[PDB]
RNA sequence: AAUAUGAAUUAAUGCGAAGUUGAAAUACAGUUACCGUAGGGGAACCUGCGGUGGGCUUAUAAAUAUCUUAAAUAUUCUUACA
RNA sequence: GGAUUAAAACUAGAGUAGCGAAACGGAUUCGAUACCCGUGUAGUUCUAGUAGUAAACUAUGAAUACAAUUAUUUAUAUAUAUAUAUAUAAAUAAUAAAUGAAAAUGAAAGUAUUCCACCUGAAGAGUACGUUAGCAAUAAUGAAACUCAAAACAAUAGACGG
RNA sequence: GAGCGUUAAUCAUAAUGGUUUAAAGGAUCCGUAGAAUGAAUUAUAUAUUAUAAUUUAGAGUUAAUAAAAUUAAUUAAAGAAUU
């Protein structure tokens, strides 16, 4: 449901794509195990820190 | 499980082992880096990033990511 | 059909309107003599006393022709001219008699569409 | 064999629909000339000789001993989530072969339907066979050649 | 949706598209040719900005399915010259346009 | 499911909205996605080698490469039926990964069934940190278990100290027995020495089992009595 | 493209091919002939238990 | 070919017409007072009075 | 009928150029150079080609073992000087075309990249190295000079101990071979990608295209190419340790620090009078030994070119290499031994160094003549589709590891800011790893910054001073 | 002998209105319908023999489940430790 | 063109328990030329023939090339630390894609090629007439006029169902 | 529009078709004609065809080895039950 709404709403999407999952339904697939909390939290953590660095670079350019 | 294979994922598969398909981590790393750069770009641009996960136990990771 | 079946005759049926006035023999109209004037009942859901006439054409074909207009002076032995055109609610009446031709006069006091009812122009 | 060519054109359509990157076709002169024209026209990424099991890495001379096991391996192209080689159909069919003079080939490339052949469309490739050589229709018109209009690729 | 238009007046080449029971045969036309197509297709072309077009509908002529089929054909059955050129690694030249160029 | 088009072309559909004027303001993601294009080929890719054993995929042995007679004493002069079947499917089927170590692992636990009873932790710490010198069996960071034997056997065959895998395996097995005997004694002696200095323990393993068996045997007593009384009434019928 | 599509067998290659094929047919005939004789020998060993008189 | 030059003159050959620039030049020499106006190739028909 | 020396293929919108001389380690002859030079001009005119990829079909054995100088030696022995000058006009003209090419060129240095191979990659802002990369400039042992514009590139791209071209002179005069990660850390390679990932990278390069109304020649697309390669970069091996230690970097920076009129003898003096750590002293003797087994004339010519092409524009530096090469094949003053040494090593297999005879010290006028165009021999570089010149590479800096001069500029600027703040090593690492858009997360960038601060900066209180 | 015409004479069928005698079909249509064939009956239809599903795939449990440091330790953890 | 072709039917000679058109009776019913019951002839059986028809159905002609998966059996082969494991085919089941009016089809009802049969509104009609074949019942071939603007399929929501 | 209407006619107006369920797969297979269709390489010719030579991937023949006991025709037997 969420993926189809994202397509309809032109919202780019990222998703973990397991071997039984359809890659074309998302803009940026990440091939990987989606059943283990360790694997998911590992990939989520990397994406979350990447976002944090972007946020820190935006707040830094405002200061200087 | 190889019995549950969605053959549209064929190009991501490294092989089968112990009745399951092994995902090619070399491609996972490249896709992950590309996805990470997108998150960084949207965050640096001020966009709204929504993290959706509804499997049991994911809340803690999802809340900290947000 | 295969290419050889088409070579042997297979093809789309042709579309061309078929004659609905076979008794005229491909003529615009034919003269005739009224054998008997009759009144017929429309098929449902129509109700009326439709005036028709049995006519023997100059080619020997006997037909049933509808007499159009309000009121007619057609009798037996009257010379009439028959044209194509069926009476939809009367089955078996496939022709029309021409008003104002032969012994059939034009519709009395017709004001509109006079040419269709053999009525001359009032001075 | 025009039948073999029909089989190959249908095979390429089937492979494009599933988006396989590499497939094989029968090893014959006509098939090789057909594939080579597609390769030069940018419809195929690669064209390699090989066997039933795959493309050859090193040259393998073809002889009667292995002719029955030879295949031609072609790479299909996909860009912007669309297949580059979407359709491939014969014009001259086994049961109705079409030979055109150079004058009629010029009309076909000019928008005129000749012998029920729909005219050449923008970005389409029509191949012609003349004296057992396969070439693009525009090249046959340049060489003043009359030939059989074999197929159209888009 | 945005639909590709050749010279912002017509379609790229010809289209033979099947939408359910509707067989659509659309052909591109010369400048000043006008719209000579099914009335349903005519209205769509007017809104889309197509000025020159010829075509014929076979089998089903259901208005609803002609309209939807036409929209689908204009998007899924067309390829721009630029997209063809990039996919094949070739240059595609409009001869008529070059003839009137400097 | 059909290969979707609308998820990867959000930038192009959005660009049409902006060019026409249907969307006034550029979205924040727009520039980011433009600089980092999505992959949109979704193709099936051939493979020509099994990464585990290096076996070549897609190679046909021609009759010219089989000049000598076979095990039956016959020469091969023509391709057989298998050689004449197209094998494109093998290029696309995910290769079955195999390892020689898997055969030894099955052997070790068939010879030592009770090694299975030693709990194993499958949760990894960091595979990249493992700096092991398999000249010796013991390693800092990992337990002594069947895998210690398998890795020792591979090092022996890799260094060519032994030629046959069986001989290297037997050599590793004895090293494993020696280490297991030294640990069985360190534990027995440590318990004995502690009791001799006044160490007290609440429940032993044997005692723990007795208590658990009592809990089960108490519920079983009730049910037996109940079901030996319903039978008496039902049978009386 | 310039490579010839097929190279015909040289007369020598055809000679060696014929030798192998003749050998294959002859070896199979011989092996079947010897198998039949070994079955005739094993039947002779037991024909003392068979009754014809 | 991706790097092949194709220009108005090449297009004219493909369409089997004189170059468009030539057509413009020939249309400018039509005026009775314009340069290039010439009509003599037809004076080759025997006439008797 | 024979396999073409260089193979050209299409990879979606990318055009792949593959060197196809495996038996010669992809050595570059006039035929190869001419083919590549002509095909690149066509791709520059094309509007369907976004980038070019220069690779080899012999990887990981070699990418390009160097120009085919053994054949040029035979020409000199046969007085076929016209043939020799054709070989250098083609090669140097191809090196000039690559340097000024307006579309991204991505070289896969998967194997031995020595000599001409360096010219195929050094001039591209996207020069990818692998574990199998072996970069070297072994011309001093053959009697030739550092060619293919290496005297204009190395003094401008090396990262460590290259303030005055000291490291550039060390590589060109000693012929030291650099391997994989070390080449990336020195600036010889813009990126470090595992060989196994080259197939995937090639496919991604073919799939990316300029967005909206941007041509492939825009800076925007160059950034896109850099990002695509970065997605395939992987962390360096855990055990990896940079090849040159600070002490070894101190020997090069001091012993190869000459003036505008320096000489090879001055370097020999420093290497013979060096004082410091035992490792540094021993390291200086090793350099002295090596530099005494080279061609006495080649070393002087190399130093001349480095001191001349380190402040000149690209076109004049490449043209000066053509003049030098021609003025060496035709040995008018018997001042060089390029032809005889080349036969001693390549045409004939001889491990021992060629016994040198021209062991004099050429004068400033003699060096000028050997590196200046003779008015009798007119030679010019072939014309390319760009026909532009400049004194600084337009893209190399953005997409490689920063140089020691860029880190100094930020410390000086930060130290002289109105903020009155203290420059700290931690702040330096952050400014180069998480600030610059094109360098964000660049492999081995924090390691390089720590090597520079530990050897160039003085840590006083909570601040850093540029010693 | 053929063709055409009329013809004693005689056969089949459509439509129209419009009741009559039954209730054959559509639901398990109150006897599953229909196909082929045979016999019988005011009329639909009934009966025998085989065939078909265009009717029963409309298909949906004889239930029973286990032991290791429950926490001064897991649960907390915000780029830290290493 | 040829051959074979269920059940019923027919021509001869045998057989005839049971079943069972018809017929004659008993019931049921307002009536009951029926459904149920009895007595039960032809037939059902065998031999030698005639005839060539069935919802003779997968309501789906045959051949060839080709396209994404899973499960389950079967077969052949391979291996061994000997009972499994690995391969390649066939069948069946559920599907992707594709096709389709849809129901659905799924290796075809998909992508293609080759050859044959057949269709062109309903009703009249598979009738009339003629012809051919058969002991016969019949089988094959097979119209037109008149009349009408209908007629049909899949699916939808209801209503109804002894 | 000095014509207009009407009747009688001709052309155009969907095969850029269909046959499980709507008209339409022949009960089945065998096989003749086919002015139906149909492999590979090379060389000629007057050229998508012809001829010649050569080839084995379709289609066949004979063995070897393994497997299976069904389908026709005929003959000889058995069984439970029924009257
Ligand atoms: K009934
Ligand atoms: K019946
Ligand atoms: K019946
Ligand atoms: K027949
Ligand atoms: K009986
Ligand atoms: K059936
Ligand atoms: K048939
Ligand atoms: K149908
Ligand atoms: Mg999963
Ligand atoms: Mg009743
Ligand atoms: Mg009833
Ligand atoms: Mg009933
Ligand atoms: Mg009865
Ligand atoms: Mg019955
Ligand atoms: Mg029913
Ligand atoms: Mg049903
Ligand atoms: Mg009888
Ligand atoms: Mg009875
Ligand atoms: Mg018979
Ligand atoms: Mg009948
Ligand atoms: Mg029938
Ligand atoms: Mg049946
Ligand atoms: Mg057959
Ligand atoms: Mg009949
Ligand atoms: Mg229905
Ligand atoms: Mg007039
Ligand atoms: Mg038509
Ligand atoms: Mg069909
Ligand atoms: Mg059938
Ligand atoms: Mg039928
Ligand atoms: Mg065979």
């Amino acid at each position: 449901n969420a993926l189809l709404e994202a397509i309809k709403s032109r919202v780019p999407t990222i998703a973990i794509i397991d071997t039984d999952s359809e890659p074309s339904l998302v803009t940026y697939p990440i091939p990987g195990n989606d059943d283990s909390l360790r694997s998911v939290n590992f990939l989520l953590g990397v994406l979350a820190r990447a976002g944090q660095r972007g946020l820190q670079n935006r707040l830094a350019r405002n200061n200087e | 499980s190889t019995s549950l294979w969605r053959s549209s994922t064929q190009s991501y598969i490294y092989g089968e082992y112990k009745g399951i398909h092994i995902i090619d981590l070399n491609q996972t790393l490249s896709y992950l880096k590309r996805a990470a750069k997108v998150v960084e770009g949207v965050s640096e641009s001020g966009g709204i990033i929504l993290f959706l996960g509804t499997r049991q136990g994911q809340k803690r990771g999802l809340e900290e990511a947000a | 059909a295969t290419l050889n079946q088409i070579k042997r005759g297979s093809g789309p049926p042709r579309r061309k309107k078929i004659s609905t006035a076979p008794q005229l023999d491909q003529c615009p109209q034919r003269k005739g003599v009224v054998l008997r004037v009759m009144v017929l009942k429309p098929k449902k859901p129509n109700s009326a006393q439709r005036k028709a006439c049995r006519v023997r054409l100059t080619n020997g074909n006997v037909v049933s022709a509808y007499i159009p207009g309000e009121g007619h002076d057609a009798q037996e032995h009257s010379i009439v001219y028959v044209r194509g055109g069926r009476c939809q609610d009367l089955p078996g009446v496939k022709y029309h008699v021409i008003r104002g031709a032969g012994d059939l006069s034009g519709v009395v006091n017709r004001i509109s569409s006079r040419s269709k009812y053999g009525a001359k122009k009032p001075s | 064999s025009l039948v073999k060519l029909a089989n190959t054109c249908a095979h390429l359509q089937n492979c494009s629909k599933v988006r396989v990157a590499l497939t094989s076709i029968p090893y014959t002169k006509l098939q090789l000339q057909f594939a080579y024209n597609l390769y030069q026209q940018g419809f195929l990424s690669s064209l390699q000789k090989g066997s039933t099991m795959g493309p050859d890495k090193d040259f393998v001379e073809v002889t009667p001993d292995n002719i029955s096991t030879r295949r031609l391996w072609v790479g299909l192209k996909y860009r912007d989530n669309k297949p580059v080689l979407s359709s491939c159909k014969l014009i001259s069919k086994p049961n109705s072969r079409i030979h055109l003079p150079m004058e009629d080939m010029k009309k076909l490339c000019s928008g005129v339907t000749i012998r029920n052949i729909k005219p050449l469309q923008p970005g389409e490739l029509i191949l012609v066979r003349a004296h057992n050589n396969i070439m693009d229709i525009n090249e046959a018109i340049s060489k003043k050649l009359d030939g059989e209009v074999l197929c159209r690729v888009k | 949706k945005e639909i590709p238009r050749y010279e912002n007046r017509t379609i790229y080449g010809d289209i033979d598209f099947r939408y359910h029971g509707v067989k659509l045969h659309l052909r591109s036309a010369k400048p000043g040719f006008g719209l000579r197509v099914n009335h349903v297709i005519f209205e769509i072309c007017e809104c889309a900005g197509i000025k020159d077009l010829s075509g014929k509908v076979y089998k089903s002529r259901n208005d609803m399915n002609i309209a939807k089929g036409t929209i689908e054909a204009f998007t899924k059955a067309q390829k721009t010259l630029d997209e063809v050129a990039l996919g094949r690694g070739k240059k595609l030249v409009d001869v008529r346009k070059v003839y009137y160029s400097s | 499911m059909k290969i979707q088009t609308n998820a990867v072309n959000v930038l192009q559909r959005t660009s049409a909205y902006l060019k026409s004027g249907l969307l006034k303001e550029t979205p924040a993601w727009y520039n980011v996605v433009a600089s980092i294009p999505p992959s949109t080929k979704f193709t099936r890719e051939p493979r020509f080698k099994n990464p585990s054993n290096g076996h070549i995929i897609g190679k046909l042995v021609d009759v010219t490469e089989q000049p000598h007679a076979n095990n039956k004493g016959l020469y091969k002069t023509r391709p057989n039926s298998s050689d004449k079947r197209v094998g494109v499917k093998r290029l696309y089927r995910p290769p079955k990964l195999t390892y020689v170590e898997d055969r030894l692992r099955s052997l070790f636990y068939k010879q030592h069934p009770w090694e299975l009873s030693r709990p194993k932790i499958l949760v990894e710490n960091e595979i990249g940190d493992e700096n092991y010198d398999w000249s010796h069996m013991l390693q800092i960071g990992r337990p002594l278990d069947g895998e210690s034997v398998i890795q020792r056997t591979m090092y022996l065959i890799k260094t060519k100290q032994y030629g046959d895998m069986v001989e290297a395996y037997d050599h590793a097995r004895y090293e494993f027995y020696a280490l297991r005997m030294q640990e069985e004694t360190e534990q027995q002696v440590a318990l004995e020495e502690a009791e001799m200095f006044g160490s007290l323990f609440g429940v032993s393993a044997i005692e723990h089992g007795i208590q658990k068996e009592q809990e089960v045997l108490d519920v079983w007593e009730k049910k037996v009595v109940e079901e030996t009384e319903l039978m008496a009434a039902r049978t009386s019928n | 493209m310039s490579q010839p599509l097929l190279r015909n067998r040289s007369p020598e290659e055809s000679e060696l091919l014929k030798l192998k094929r003749n050998y294959n047919r002859s070896l199979l005939n011989f092996q079947a002939h010897k198998k039949k004789l070994n079955e005739l020998l094993n039947l002779y060993h037991v024909a003392n238990e068979f009754i014809v008189t | 070919a991706e790097s092949e030059p194709f220009g108005p003159v090449d297009a004219a050959h493909v369409l089997e017409l004189e170059p468009a620039v030539e057509t413009l030049r020939n249309l400018s020499t039509v005026g009775e007072h314009s340069s290039g106006h010439q009509q003599s190739t037809n004076k080759n028909t025997k006439v008797i009075y | 009928t024979d396999a073409p020396p260089v193979l050209f293929t299409v990879q979606d919108t990318a055009r792949v150029i593959t060197l196809n001389r495996p038996k010669k380690l992809n050595a570059l002859n006039a035929e190869m150079s001419e083919s590549m030079f002509k095909t690149l001009n066509e791709y520059a005119k094309s509007d369907t080609t976004n980038l070019v990829i220069l690779k080899s079909s012999n990887r990981p054995r070699s990418f390009c073992a160097g120009g085919d100088v053994a054949t040029v030696a035979i020409f000199n022995f046969n007085k076929e000087f016209a043939k020799s000058i054709k070989f250098f006009t083609d090669e140097y003209s191809l090196n000039f075309q690559i340097a000024t090419y307006l579309k991204p060129i991505v070289t896969f240095m998967d194997g031995i990249t020595m000599g001409g191979g360096v010219g195929l990659s050094i001039h591209t802002p996207f020069r990818i190295a692998t574990e199998n990369t072996k970069w070297a400039m072994p011309e001093m042992d053959i009697g030739f000079f550092p060619d293919v514009g290496s005297t204009f590139a190395l003094p401008r791209i090396v990262t460590l101990a290259n303030s005055n071209s000291q490291m550039a002179l060390y590589l060109c005069l000693t012929g030291e071979v650099v391997t994989g990660a070390d080449a990336y850390m020195l600036g010889l390679a813009s990126h470090y990608v595992s060989s196994e990932n080259l197939d995937a990278l090639q496919k991604r390069l073919g799939e990316i295209s300029p967005p909206f109304n941007n041509d492939p020649q825009s800076a925007y697309f160059f950034g896109m190419v850099n990002e695509s390669i970065d997605e395939f970069v992987s962390p360096l091996p855990k055990d990896y340790v940079f090849k040159y230690s600070n002490e070894k970097l101190n020997v090069i920076e001091a012993c190869f620090n000459l003036s505008k009129n320096g000489t090879i003898e001055d370097i020999m003096n420093n290497l013979r009078q060096y004082e410091g750590s035992a490792e540094g002293k021993a390291f200086a003797q090793e350099i002295k030994t090596k530099l005494l087994t080279k061609s006495p004339s080649s070393l002087q010519i190399a130093l001349r070119l480095v001191q001349e092409n380190s402040r000149d524009h690209i076109e004049s530096a490449i043209k000066r290499d053509l003049y030098t090469a021609a003025n060496m094949c035709m040995n008018q003053d018997s001042l060089v031994e390029f032809s005889e040494a080349t036969k001693h090593k390549l045409i004939d297999k001889q491990r021992v160094p060629y016994p040198w005879t021209k062991k004099e010290q050429l004068f400033v006028s003699q060096l000028t003549s050997i590196t200046s165009p003779k008015p009798s021999l007119p030679m010019s570089l072939l014309r390319n589709t760009s026909n532009v010149t400049w004194t600084q590479y337009p893209y190399h800096s953005k997409y490689q590891l920063p140089t020691e001069q860029e880190i100094a500029a930020y410390i000086e600027k930060r130290t002289n800011d109105d903020t009155g703040a203290k420059v700290t090593e931690r702040e330096v690492l952050n400014h180069f790893a998480n600030v610059i858009p094109s360098r964000r997360g660049k492999l081995g960038i924090q390691s390089l910054c720590k090597i520079v601060c530990e050897r160039k900066c003085e840590e006083v209180n909570d601040g850093l001073r540029w010693k």
